[PDB]
C-alpha cells in the first residue's frame, strides 16, 4: 500500500523503456506477424503441458518483440528464439523452470541443447539482462484491487483478453501494456456485470474510458471474432474450470460508448 | 576479464565465488562474483538472471553498485563496487565493546532507505542476514547478494530450496503462507535490528520448529487475535505450547522507549500489520539521526 501507488508509477515508467518498435516486422524480411502469432500461441501450448505461470507467457512475448526489434532471423531460427525466450521467462518468473532438455524436446530436436543455450546468451546480451519488464498480466492484477467484492469471473475474463492481445502485433504493439490491461478489464467487467471503468481506476492510472477508446474497439473486436481466429490454444486453456471457463461467454454486441 | 588482478577471495557459495580484485588500468578496487557456466549444464543460473536484471535497475547509495557484466561462452562474472566488509565481521568485533546507538540509528536507517528503494522498485530481498549487508570505512552500509531476489509485479509464491537462513525468517514462511510479501523483508531487519543492540542472535534456531518456538517464547504464541488466520495456516499445529509475550525491557534492555516501539512494529506477527519501509523512516526513532564513522579491524 506504502510502495503500491509507488510501483504502478514506476512500471508506468519502465514499460516506455522495454517497449519495442512496433513497426519492426516491417524491417524484418523473413518473418511475419503469422509467424509470430503462430509462435506465440505454440508457446500458450508449452505453459500448459508444463503448468508455466502466465506471467511467464508475457514475459516471453516482451523478449520476443525486443529480441526482433533489433535482431533479423529467418523462419527456421524463429522458434529457437522463442524456446531461449520461454527458458529465460521460466529462469525469471518460475519457483523452478523446465530444464533445458525438456525445452528441446517440445521443439521435437528441431534445435539442439548448444543451440538453445547459445541463444539464450544472444538473447540475454541483446536484452542485456533487462528482464523485469512490466506486463499487461502486471497491470491487470494491480487493477483487480480496486473491485471489492472481487468477480473472479471478471478476472478470468480479462487475463483472456489481455492474452488473445500477444497473438496478434498488428494491432497490439502500438499499445502500450496499461492499456491493453485497461482496455481487458473494462470490456472483462462490462461483459459480466455490466459496469464500466471504475472512477477509483480512472484516479489511479489517469486513464478516461475516451483515451481507452481506440484500443477497446480492437480488443473488443478480437473477442467477437476469437472463435474464427487461426490462433485457438488460449480459448482452450480459458474455456477450463480454472478461468471458469470465460472463452464459453458470448462477448456483447456493442460496448455503446 | 584480463584488465584484473585477484588479490583475495572474500566469500563463497552456492551463487558463485565472490573475489577482491584490483582493475590493472584504473586502479580501481572491485569485488568480483565467478560464476562458472561450464559446470552449469542448464545455462545461466536463475540467481544470475534475478540478480543482474534487479540490480542493475536498482541505483541507490544503500544498495550495492553493479559495475559490469563480463559474459563469456565459458563463466559469467558480476564486477561490483568494493567495500571493507560485512555487518558479521563488525558484530563479531563489536561483541565485547558493543556498537554505540547512533551507529545502530545509522546502518539502521541506510537499511530502511535501500529497502523502501527496492520494495517501491517491486523487488524483495528474502534473504537479509548479517553477512549480506555490507559496511565502509566512510560510514556506509548497503544492502548486498540479490541471489534469491524477486520482482514482485505478481505475487511471488514461497519456495522451500529459496528462502533465508532459519534465523531471520519470518514465522508466515514458517507456517506455510503460499505467497512471500514485503514484510519478510522487514521482520529480517527488526531481527538484524534486536541483534546490534543486544549483541547476539535474537532467534538463533537449530530447526523450523526450533526457529518457531524461539520466536514464540519472546513474542508470545500467535493467536486468532493476535494475528487472523494462523490457526488455519499449512504448518501451524494448535498443541503448539502457549507462551505469554516477554517484556521488551528483558529482550532488548539497552533500548529505548521509541527503539523498543520501532522494533515491536518491526517484529508484528500479522504481515498486514507489520512497518513498512517508508513508515519505519518517519519513526520517531530517527528524530537525532547522524552519520558516525565505524571502528574496523581491517
Ligand atoms: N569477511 S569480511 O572481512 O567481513 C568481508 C566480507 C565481504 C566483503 N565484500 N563483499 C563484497 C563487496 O565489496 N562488494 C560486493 C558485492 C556483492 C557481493 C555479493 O555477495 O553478492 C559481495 C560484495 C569484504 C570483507
Amino acid at each position: 500500500p506504502d510502495y503500491h501507488e509507488d510501483i504502478h508509477t514506476y512500471l508506468r515508467e519502465m514499460e516506455v523503456k522495454c517497449k519495442p518498435k512496433v513497426g519492426y516486422m516491417k524491417k524484418q524480411p523473413d518473418i511475419t506477424n503469422s509467424m509470430r502469432a503462430i509462435l506465440v500461441d505454440w508457446l500458450v501450448e508449452v505453459g500448459e503441458e508444463y503448468k508455466l505461470q502466465n506471467e511467464t507467457l508475457h514475459l516471453a512475448v516482451n523478449y520476443i518483440d525486443r529480441f526482433l526489434s533489433s535482431m533479423s532471423v529467418l523462419r527456421g531460427k524463429l522458434q529457437l528464439v522463442g524456446t531461449a525466450a520461454m527458458l529465460l521467462a521460466s529462469k525469471f518468473e518460475e519457483i523452478y523452470p523446465p530444464e533445458v532438455a525438456e525445452f528441446v524436446y517440445i521443439t521435437d530436436d528441431t534445435y539442439t541443447k548448444k543451440q538453445v543455450l547459445r541463444m539464450e546468451h544472444l538473447v540475454l546480451k541483446v536484452l542485456t539482462f533487462d528482464l523485469a519488464a512490466p506486463t499487461v498480466n502486471q497491470f491487470l492484477t494491480q487493477y483487480f484491487l480496486h473491485q471489492q467484492p472481487a468477480n473472479c469471473k471478471v478476472e478470468s475474463l480479462a487475463m483472456f483478453l489481455g492474452e488473445l492481445s500477444l497473438i496478434d502485433a498488428d494491432p497490439y504493439l502500438k499499445y502500450l501494456p496499461s492499456v491493453i490491461a485497461g482496455a481487458a478489464f473494462h470490456l472483462a467487467l462490462y461483459t459480466v456485470t455490466g459496469q464500466s471503468w471504475p472512477e477509483s481506476l480512472i484516479r489511479k492510472t489517469g486513464y478516461t474510458l475516451e483515451s481507452l477508446k481506440p484500443c477497446l474497439m480492437d480488443l473488443h473486436q478480437t473477442y467477437l471474432k476469437a472463435p474464427q481466429h487461426a490462433q485457438q490454444s488460449i480459448r482452450e486453456k480459458y474455456k477450463n474450470s480454472k478461468y471458469h471457463g470465460v472463452s464459453l461467454l458470448n462477448p456483447p454486441e456493442t460496448l455503446n460508448l | 576479464m584480463e584488465n584484473f588482478q585477484k588479490v583475495e577471495k572474500i566469500g563463497e557459495g552456492t551463487y558463485g565465488v565472490v573475489y577482491k580484485a584490483r582493475n590493472k588500468l584504473t586502479g580501481e578496487v572491485v569485488a568480483l562474483k565467478k560464476i562458472r557456466l561450464d559446470t552449469e549444464t542448464e545455462g545461466v543460473p536463475s540467481t544470475a538472471i534475478r540478480e543482474i536484471s534487479l540490480l542493475k535497475e536498482l541505483n541507490h547509495p544503500n544498495i550495492v553498485k553493479l559495475l559490469d557484466v563480463i559474459h563469456t561462452e565459458n563463466k559469467l562474472y558480476l564486477v561490483f563496487e568494493f567495500l571493507h566488509q560485512d555487518l558479521k565481521k563488525f558484530m563479531d568485533a563489536s561483541a565485547l565493546t558493543g556498537i554505540p546507538l547512533p551507529l545502530i540509528k545509522s546502518y539502521l536507517f541506510q537499511l530502511l532507505q535501500g529497502l523502501a528503494f527496492c520494495h517501491s522498485h517491486r523487488v524483495l530481498h528474502r534473504d537479509l542476514k548479517p553477512q549480506n549487508l555490507l559496511i565502509n570505512t566512510e560510514g556506509a552500509i548497503k544492502l548486498a547478494d540479490f541471489g534469491l531476489a524477486r520482482a514482485f509485479g505478481v505475487p511471488v509464491r514461497t519456495y522451500t530450496h529459496e528462502v533465508v537462513t532459519l534465523w531471520y525468517r519470518a514465522p508466515e514462511i514458517l507456517l506455510g503462507c503460499k505467497y512471500y510479501s514485503t514484510a519478510v523483508d522487514i521482520w529480517s531487519l527488526g531481527c538484524i535490528f534486536a541483534e546490534m543492540v543486544t549483541r547476539r542472535a535474537l532467534f538463533p534456531g537449530d530447526s523450523e520448529i526450533d526457529q518457531l518456538f524461539r520466536i514464540f517464547r519472546t513474542l508470545g504464541t500467535p493467536d486468532e487475535v493476535v494475528w487472523p488466520g494462523v490457526t488455519s495456516m499449512p504448518d501451524y499445529k494448535p498443541s503448539f505450547p502457549k507462551w505469554a509475550r516477554q517484556d521488551f525491557s528483558k529482550v532488548v534492555p539497552p533500548l529505548d522507549e521509541d527503539g523498543r516501539s520501532l522494533l515491536s512494529q518491526m517484529l508484528h506477527y500479522d504481515p498486514n500489520k507489520r512497518i513498512s519501509a517508508k513508515a519505519a523512516l518517519a519513526h520517531p526513532f530517527f528524530q537525532d539521526v547522524t552519520k558516525p564513522v565505524p571502528h574496523l579491524r581491517l
